[PDB]
């Protein structure tokens, strides 16, 4: 039997909002340690990895390992029925074919219970060796979102260049070209850039704009890059875990 | 051209 | 001659907004005691009844009984030209074929006057005997609006069940099923449930979502139900009167 | 070489927003004294004239007179990439075929640079003799915007009548007719009306609603009218210059 | 099936 | 009928 009670339900609402636009279905691997979710989008251009530790929940119970196949589009729609101040509980039986979501309003006079069917999903393995990157940039999450949004008005792809001094994001299109340069500042609104060697990569803005849907989950975002390797964009979910996105570069 | 993560990672899922 | 001066014009703006989505035309019966309006929608599935007592207006004059046929869609559009802090005056001559609406801006330098044509309407009688219901629920109007909105994401109909303990609203659809339960609290943000006997009824959410357009008119809403009889949803218009909606159940 | 540094970049953002809806291309005549822009829309029904004095910029340099042909639709899109608190710099070389726009974020860690191509434009002369009008009305810019918006819900044209007592705006349509009357008050939220003789003119609301896109540029707006002559609507850009619109009346 | 108020109230309007 | 500014001003631009 599975029981996960999250007092700050808005966290789950934000997670689904950050997932649904990128992937429509995924397997939520549940265990005594928490919730793990990993899935590539249909085009295999990006991969999302979610971690929600048991310690982050008010109450957490998962007698046995479970792999629940879930329609994220449907789950997000149901989470729309939860207030931002609702306590949210996810509940499932041992051999669950359904997932129950319970929302407790802050007024204590209203309690909602939603049940959605689970689905069989061919959860695919995806060996990704955690390594070190040539360049790691940490910046305000809102700042990164605004950069991706702005350049999207200019082009469909962004060239990210790293070197001594800062990081530059460049795009070009029919209306002209633009470059946004970020230089290290002197935790939330600061910019830190650790460079091992200059790196230049091109990425599709369409996917980056999907990643920034996770902005409300954290005040900061960290970008990790290395030549000819997937970009990694990470958002820490305050004392819960994190949401990591991987994106294959162009070429 | 846009690459896919399969060209960078081993899957077999 | 008819002259009704309402200092808090926003009230009239809200009334028309709450009417126009349900009905497009209606007869405003005017007399020395105030304004009365009653009309069923085209499908005769719902009925709305409005009461605005003369006492609620700054100035009120209605020498004789009048029954003005009005296009509510047009009236609401004209009321959109009134500020939320405007004093609104409705004016009409004895054998009126036109209705004048005067909006006085709070700056006293701007006064607007709109005139719309009236129409011949076959105001239909509709005997509805005021009786007692098996269950009457009083709750925050915003709460009820949110319930109807949420379940609308799940299904097209809502099963309302009443019993000892509370009232439950249930809906089911392709994405799953949901139930919202309300239990009595211990005036504006409280829930009171008076039950004479358990009652279970099914209603179309499309109509309930039309009723909740009246939410801004009152902090509270009262639902009255009895087996095999129309549901009644009422919003009190603070020291003016009320807006009552009736809805035929399914089956 | 041209260099114009505007600390309050929002001003330029607002100017382009006020221009783009009326005209898509225009020549920005630059000189040591500042920026001048004048252009009629394709139908020659209206004309816009912009003045931005050098004194209004933090830094201003323009070695020689320049006439840059610019696609305002494209320029406005690029200005959308500038924050409302960004310092904006416009830069161009002597025989410029491109315009550079630099946006400096208030955090000092982010600097954006956009470059758009310039275009050859047949800047047309347009002799307009500055004269005196029969009636000049000064009122809150938001008030005028609301008047034009409201009457647009009634008709497609507005009859503006001036006489002793005030100014009236009238429109009529299928839903009825309306008139808004403004009477002199006793700087920002006041109404002043100077009348030399009664004047009555008809104008298309579609164009007036384009003019009010300039509302955020000033708290006040001044309307100048005379029989059988174009209407003039002016917005002062606080210690920078102004934005003047001319509109040919109907008939 | 959705009912109509006529099945519950007398009209004659 | 809507007039044009050319009927009110001399252009020659």
């Amino acid at each position: 039997m599975f029981e996960a009670r999250l007092v700050q339900g808005s966290i789950l609402k934000k997670v689904l909002e950050a997932l649904k636009d990128l992937i429509n279905e995924a397997c939520w691997d549940i265990s005594s340690s928490g919730v793990n979710l990993q899935s590539m989008d249909s085009s295999h251009v990006s991969l999302v990895q979610l971690t929600l530790r048991s310690e982050g929940f008010d109450t957490y119970r998962c007698d046995r390992n479970l792999a629940m196949g879930v329609n994220l589009t449907s789950m997000s729609k149901i989470l729309k029925c939860a207030g931002n101040e609702d306590i949210i509980t996810l509940r499932a039986e041992d051999n669950a074919d359904t997932l129950a979501l319970v929302f407790e309003a802050p007024n204590q006079e209203k309690v909602s219970d939603y049940e959605m069917k689970l689905m069989d999903l061919d959860v695919e393995q995806l060996g990704i060796p955690e390594q070190e990157y040539s360049c790691v940039v940490k910046m305000p999450s809102g700042e990164f979102a605004r950069i991706c949004r702005d350049l999207s008005h200019i082009g469909d792809a962004v060239v990210i260049s790293c070197a001594k001094d800062g990081v530059k994001f460049s795009a070009s299109g029919e209306l002209g070209n633009g470059n946004i340069k970020l230089s290290q500042t002197s935790e939330e609104e600061a910019v830190t850039i650790e460079m091992n060697e200059p790196v230049q990569l091109t990425f599709a803005l369409r996917y980056l704009n999907f990643f920034t849907k996770a902005t409300p989950l954290s005040s900061t975002v960290t970008l990790s890059m290395s030549a000819d390797v997937p970009l990694v964009v990470e958002y820490k979910i305050a004392d819960m875990g994190h949401l990591k996105y991987y994106l294959a570069p162009k070429i | 051209t846009q690459g896919r993560l399969d060209d960078f990672f081993k899957v077999t899922g």
